[PDB]
């Protein structure tokens, strides 16, 4: 297990960052459960956010792998809870660690671009009605983001 | 007053800043400390993405607080 | 398979493997495997890595991951006496601690070995 | 007749000048001024030297001085981001004592006059 | 055994040897630590210069002893 | 007073060399009252061998001056106590220091080499007679060099 991944993950359970929990996985440590806070001025407010991330066997030459498990109507997340950020894909760098990763998925809560592969009619409904979109979101943030 | 900004790995530093500073301001003064010009910098806040016009006044990012840095991004 | 420099297991293809009793500055930690500096390669760019980590790096990409630079690896050089020093008076542990017990210097570990290690005198 | 990036008094042809409150390690004080380094170049050798430091060195001589190599100062390159960070971040104090009173990075100090001090605000 | 070597600055290193190591031993480690080649090392002990064919046996240097390191010199 | 006058000259006040005494002076800081020990082994054994060192203001472009003051029976010393070193003249480097100089100097009453220009006849004497040159520099050594 690559002595990187073993230093990245103490310094995330020693060092944490507000609003986002992540453990490792006990069955297998490649995989770790992450938890995501709704954040502030965002339609998602107060929502936990559950995501599963893993490491593939070439990291860190290749980005992590991350989907949300919980549901959210956000243009950038689909209906299978995975995700359309750069950093995960066209843009990734060895620089990049883990914290890195989860503080830009905290961001794209915060920033939901409409500009996505087609993001669903829920792009859609973000470019052509932001109101409601707004209203949307704060449904499924409620409605099933709110562990209660 | 005085920021701090959590760099890359997690060695934190300070910024020396007062409220007015903008963002664009700030992603200089993490240029001079570690290397990376202000283009290739995004800078998180209580999970929202800190604009490069705008000050920290208008984030309300008072003494004492802690901004993260990524470096570069682009959602979509 | 145990390896003759460091006194810990890896491949031919791995980095050395040290135990530093002392935290080490971030400025001397490479970027791609976060561990102390090994063999620094100095980019053009202006950064710096391990030999082989940036080496492998670029088997299949061609940019200085920090950013995104084209990088020749061939146009890299070793990095400065000043760099090199800095790291090789940083403090290592004995791997063979159930034998010997000793804080040194990483540049001696590989000497202190063959003449005052009853854990590497052993084997194991 | 003060200088505005130190708050020293020095000529246009003489290095800058701080206070370091703190000990500075012995690999990054320059071999000719016995200082912390301003401005590292690196040289071909493999040696590091303060940008004015060697310049005025090479004015009249042309060789590395520890090594006596033959060294054009065209062929020296500024020294590795790594270098000028740890240098960057090493304190000094204020220069002016009798105003202010203040810690801070080397590389902060410059704008720190402009900003919070009220010695570089009065001048003197 | 071990000793210590003061080099150029004033700083000083310490080197692993053992009482036969010749002073051409010696001057091989200290280009280890120092990035100095053996042929513009000259040690000083006591006021007399060790000479590179004999051995740290041959003036007595003990464990704790502290060599001095000057860059090459030539007397006349 | 160039900073690194000062810095060296501290580093020795803090940092001395065994057998070898330098204190600067203070009608003018350029300039140091040093003492050599005669080595071990020499010709010189115990003998307190007075010197002047000073720092011509072009230091440390140009070496340091260096002259004994204590009369001293040696090939490589002349009449009027300078000396043939040629870290002194010859192959000088800002690299070197004050205590360089010094532990060099020490090097050389240990190693006393009748190559000279001339060193009088004394290097004459030391290469056709090294039993009575010994023998003479142990004199002057006694008859110079003991402080009493
Ligand atoms: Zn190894
Ligand atoms: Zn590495
Ligand atoms: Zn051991
Ligand atoms: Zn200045
Ligand atoms: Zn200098
Ligand atoms: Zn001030």
């Amino acid at each position: 297990l690559p002595r990187r991944i073993i230093k990245e993950t103490q310094r995330l359970l020693a060092e944490p960052v507000p609003g986002i929990k992540a453990e490792p996985d006990e069955s297998n440590a490649r995989y770790f459960h992450v938890v995501i806070a709704g954040p502030q001025d965002s339609p998602f407010e107060g929502g936990t956010f559950k995501l599963e991330l893993f490491l593939p066997e070439e990291y860190p030459m290749a980005a992590p792998k991350v989907r949300f498990m919980t549901k959210i109507y956000h243009p950038n997340v689909d209906k299978l809870g995975r995700i359309k950020l750069d950093i995960l894909a066209d843009k990734w760098s060895p620089a990049l660690q883990i914290r890195t990763v989860l503080l830009s998925i905290q961001a794209l809560l915060s920033a939901p671009n409409p500009d996505d592969p087609l993001a669903n009619d829920v792009a859609e409904q973000w470019k052509t009605n932001e109101a409601q979109a707004i209203e949307t979101a704060r449904a499924w943030t409620r409605l099933y983001a709110m562990n209660n | 007053m005085q920021i701090f900004v959590k760099t890359l790995t997690g060695k934190t530093i300070t910024l020396e800043v007062e409220p007015s500073d903008t963002i664009e301001n700030v992603k200089a003064k993490i240029q001079d400390k570690e290397g990376i010009p202000p283009d290739q910098q995004r800078l998180i806040f209580a999970g929202k993405q800190l604009e490069d016009g705008r000050t920290l006044s208008d984030y309300n990012i008072q003494k004492e607080s802690t901004l993260h840095l990524v470096l570069r991004l682009r959602g979509g | 398979p145990l390896c003759a420099v460091c006194g810990q297991a890896h491949s031919l293809e791995e980095n050395h493997f040290y135990s530093y009793p002392e935290e080490v500055d971030d400025d001397l930690i490479c970027h791609i495997c976060l561990q102390a500096l090994l063999d620094p390669l100095d980019t053009p760019c202006g950064h710096t890595y391990c030999t082989l980590c940036l080496t492998n790096f670029l088997v299949e990409k061609d940019f200085c991951p920090m950013d995104r630079k084209p990088l020749v690896l061939q146009h890299c050089k070793k990095s400065s006496i000043l760099v090199n020093k800095l790291l090789n008076k940083l403090l290592v542990t004995c791997p063979f601690r159930e034998h010997c017990t000793q804080v040194l210097q990483r540049c001696d570990l590989e000497h202190h070995f063959q003449t005052s290690c009853k854990g590497a005198s052993h084997y194991g």
